[PDB]
């Protein structure tokens, strides 16, 4: 059965700096993209008629690393690579050429203004464009259904790659990903840090989470996820346990909470202790009887 | 949040051959699908199924948040023949008896699937209408074929004097559409009053099952939710903890909240001859001309969709897809 | 409504010229036309010249003409705010 | 009698000797029966008392049934006296007394169906002889009764669908 693989690559210069400062050079992103290339050729050699899709998410915006985008731009040539001399599978070498060309374009786009545009996380657009991509190509490939699963190579770096501005769209992408029945296999490349919303992503989409601190082996995690992803899940899978969270957090204060209130048919998140004067998240008259019962308990 | 009371007509008039094979089986099946979609888009909502049979109102599914009870309750109706006559007054009185314990901060909805053209009520139904409007209960009636004036006065009276809720169904597809319309909430203009609720727990998941445990049924489990207040390990649902009465919500409340918060911004259709940009889609990749009915008059025109919050191009299938699920437009995440 | 407005023009031209007219009105939408056309036709001349001599066949039509005439009084007293010499005498059964 | 036992609950009959209180209780019984979601058949005579004229509501008969065409009692000395008198006057002998009077009596039933454009209705006239006379809003289609059952079954939904569409 043909299996589709949508791998999202978080391209951020802060990840390059963190991987080239803490502990000297633990391997640049190019090596991770080469091992990722070996993993992609492994997926293409797993079964015939298997399709791949590599999507990039630069700090200044997302850009497809392959999905026949350069061919569509040229429709409206090699980079002298040693992997082209390695032969075998013309489609694979063409994918490699598209990868290195788009990466060189990402090099041409970098400047000080891109550094000034490094305060958010372009992962929500890549996940939404990924689910919409697998849905569009799933409708286009109606003959013989596809085994569609999305792998997210989350590159957790500095600046503000994890904030409250990105948690909501990610939750929309894991609810919609839950409705699409496509697991989200998240590989957390970066330092020793874990995001609770990514644990909600893997535990909500029935996927796997591979926390990768520092760099270590690449095709290690790439392979351990690689055998899980395209299979019809005959096993019980082996993700990183300990991902049990409350799945909620107070936005008006900034602390994880045990109990809470509904905003006021606004249904937001707020803490027990705040007084409640005009549901502190939006202006709407607070019930005096309910606060009269609250100040007593 | 919501408390819907599904009142299905189960009388002799349902034995007629309008739908295939009859109205009763299709209303039961589409009612099961309505339970599925309703509990899929409303996790912490409540349902209660009452039937109108033998001139009486019979509660077949108590007010609860577990869909399986409603599924079985709907499976038991198709194994019997709908006899008798419908009783709107008894069904509305029992619906009142089921919606009175509901707190005022939760909406009270009554969805009536009315297939017959006549009802058999004991007392005056207008007094029951006055009681429904007094205690604020929204009533929506899906009638079959011809209209009934009582349904007009009921749907109009129970919606601030506005008439747009007595929906007439003419086919199975229309009934499906109305069912779908009852999934989505109705943010009406309201009458401006106070609102808030307090105390909502968030559980810790227990995977232990070597000795098993259960504080709501005292039976074997494979793991269960944990109450952060009474510290009980009960069956897992994001609804109320039955040991100290507080919610056990998680990312589901956030899910339905964001679904109720979706603006669903329709992208503006701009021809390629006016946008002066190449055929592109930002969620996928579209080099396909949308318009080509005529020769060069339509083929060289096409249609490019535009998100103006980021000035981006999209094709139609992706506008429909992001309107169905996902947050609108990936371009609004890049600044 | 324009359809009834045509009958208003017909009632006007027949009241200003002809001595008798056979006007066919649509059922259910022609009762309130002549009631206002006659009053306005009396106001354009001078307030008290000709008077309405409405003739029906039953008493229900008489009551309907009375309540609709009250709708004319309220209609002319709620748009101008000036009180005039009211009309309307209900000649019904002796019993 | 299944119509009285299933859909109409009770039937309304105008006595051949009409009474004021009986007709009033029959009309109030009609309004209350239609305001309780019951309905009732009103067996009346076009030549009888109370020609009605109060509608503009769903409390009146949405569907009106006519048993053939109206007829005037013949074989009377008065009809022969006025017959020969009008024969000497306007020479409209044996032609207008069976179409003009019946046309008025049928129009008294047609006027009850029309009650504003916001409301709808249907009036079934039997007999082909109705084609020999005119009618208000001359837009009529001639077909069977069994087909008119399904046709009215569709009209009871089209009339309910076009309202909010034309508004
Ligand atoms: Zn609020
Ligand atoms: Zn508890
Ligand atoms: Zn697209
Ligand atoms: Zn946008």
């Amino acid at each position: 059965s043909p299996s589709l693989l949508t791998v999202i690559i978080e391209i951020a210069p802060k990840l390059w700096t963190t991987f080239d400062e803490e502990g000297n050079e633990k391997g640049s992103i190019i090596k991770v993209l080469e091992a990722l290339i070996v993993f992609l050729n492994a997926h293409l050699a797993f079964n015939s008629a298997n399709k791949v899709a590599v999507i990039a998410a630069y700090s200044q915006g997302i850009k497809y690393l392959y999905p026949x985008x350069x061919x569509x731009x040229x429709x409206x040539x090699x980079x002298x690579x040693x992997x082209x001399x390695x032969x075998x599978y013309r489609r694979f070498r063409n994918v490699d050429e598209t990868l290195v060309e788009e990466i060189y374009k990402l090099f041409e786009l970098e400047k000080k203004q891109i550094e000034q545009n490094s305060q958010r996380s372009t992962l929500a657009g890549a996940m939404s464009a990924g689910l919409t991509y697998v849905n569009r190509i799933s409708k286009e490939s109606v003959t013989t259904s596809l085994k569609s699963r999305l792998l997210v190579l989350t590159c957790g770096s500095g600046s503000s790659k994890d904030e409250i501005f990105q948690y909501i769209p990610i939750m929309n992408c894991i609810f919609s990903a839950t409705k699409m029945k496509c697991p989200i296999d998240v590989v957390k490349i970066g330092g020793s840090k874990e995001s609770t919303f990514l644990q909600q992503t893997t535990d909500a989409t029935n996927g796997v989470y591979l926390h990768v601190e520092s760099t270590e082996g690449l095709i290690q995690y790439l392979a351990t996820a690689m055998f899980i992803d395209p299979x019809x899940x005959x096993x019980x899978x082996x993700x990183x346990x300990x991902x049990x969270x409350x799945x909620t957090s107070c936005y008006l204060t900034g602390r994880v909470v045990a109990v809470g209130f509904i905003c006021s048919v606004c249904l937001c998140v707020l803490s027990i202790i705040p007084p409640g004067n005009k549901c502190p998240a939006c202006d709407s008259q607070f019930d005096e009887h309910v606060i009269a019962k609250l100040k007593r308990k | 949040i919501r408390s819907l009371i599904l009142t299905l007509d189960c009388s002799e008039a349902m034995l007629e051959k309008d739908l295939r094979p009859n109205r009763h089986a299709m209303i039961i099946q589409y009612a099961i699908d309505f339970v599925h979609e309703f509990f899929d888009q409303n996790p912490i909502s409540q349902m209660g199924i009452i039937i109108m049979r033998n001139g009486l109102a019979q509660l077949v599914s108590q007010v609860s948040g577990n869909p399986q009870d409603h599924i079985d309750a709907l499976k038991s109706i198709r194994k019997q023949e709908p006899k008798g006559n419908p009783s709107l007054q008894n069904a509305l009185e029992m619906a009142r008896g089921l919606l009175l314990p509901v707190p005022a901060h939760c909406t009270r909805e009554v969805l009536i699937v009315f297939g017959s053209l006549s009802t058999t009520d004991p007392g005056d139904i207008h007094q029951t209408i006055d009681s429904l409007v007094s205690e604020k209960i929204r009533v929506k009636v899906l009638g079959l074929s011809a209209q009934v004036a009582i349904c007009k006065e009921l749907c109009k009276a129970t919606n601030y004097g506005d008439e747009s809720f007595y929906k007439i169904l003419l086919d199975e597809t229309h009934l499906k559409e109305l069912f779908n319309e009852a999934v989505t909430p109705x943010x009406x203009x309201x009458x401006x009053x106070x609102x808030x609720x307090x105390x909502x727990x968030x559980p810790t998941r227990i995977f232990e099952d070597t000795p098993t445990f259960c504080s709501c049924h005292s039976k074997l489990v494979y793991g269960g939710y944990f109450c952060p207040n009474c510290h009980s390990k009960v069956c897992s649902l994001p609804t109320v903890c039955p040991c100290c009465d507080l919610m056990l919500i998680l990312x589901x409340x956030x899910x339905x909240x964001x679904x109720x918060x979706x603006x669903x911004k329709t992208f503006a259709e701009v021809p390629t001859t006016e946008k002066f940009r190449s055929e592109d889609c930002f969620s996928c990749q579209s080099r396909f001309p949308x318009x080509x009915x005529x020769x060069x008059x339509x083929x060289x025109x096409x249609s490019r969709y535009r998100c103006e919050d980021c000035k981006q191009e999209f094709c139609v299938d992706c506008d429909v897809f992001i309107h169905e699920i996902l947050h609108n437009c990936p371009g609004c995440e890049s600044k | 409504y324009p359809e009834q407005y045509n009958y208003m023009c017909d009632i006007k031209k027949t009241l200003d010229v002809g001595g008798n007219s056979i006007l066919e009105m649509p059922s259910g939408t022609g009762k309130t036309v002549s009631l206002l056309s006659l009053t306005i036709a009396y106001q354009m001349h001078y307030p008290e010249h000709r008077k309405i001599i409405y003739c029906s066949r039953t008493m229900s039509e008489i009551e309907k003409a009375l309540v609709e005439l009250e709708n004319l009084m309220d209609y002319r007293t709620k748009e101008l705010g000036y009180q005039e010499d009211f009309r309307g005498l209900g000649l019904t059964s002796r019993k | 009698m299944g119509i009285l036992d299933e859909v109409w609950k009770h039937k309304l009959i105008l006595v051949e000797t009409p009474d004021a209180q009986e007709t009033s209780l029959a009309l109030e019984t009609y309004r209350k029966a239609c305001s309780n979601g019951r309905g009732a058949i009103l067996l009346s005579v076009a030549r009888g008392k109370v020609s009605e004229g109060i509608d503009f509501d769903h409390q009146y008969g949405r569907t009106v049934l006519m048993i053939g065409i109206p007829f005037q009692y013949t074989e009377s000395r008065i009809l022969k006296a006025r017959l020969e008198f009008m024969r000497e006057n306007y020479r409209i002998r044996e032609n207008d007394f069976l179409s003009f009077d019946a046309m008025r009596h049928a129009a008294q039933c047609l006027g009850r169906v029309l009650r504003g454009k916001d409301d709808y209705g249907v009036m079934v006239l039997a007999d082909r002889r109705f084609s020999r006379k005119r009618s208000q809003l001359p837009k009529w289609i001639a077909q069977g009764l069994s087909d008119a059952d399904l046709n009215l079954s569709t009209d009871m939904a089209i009339s309910n669908t076009k309202q909010f569409l034309r508004t």
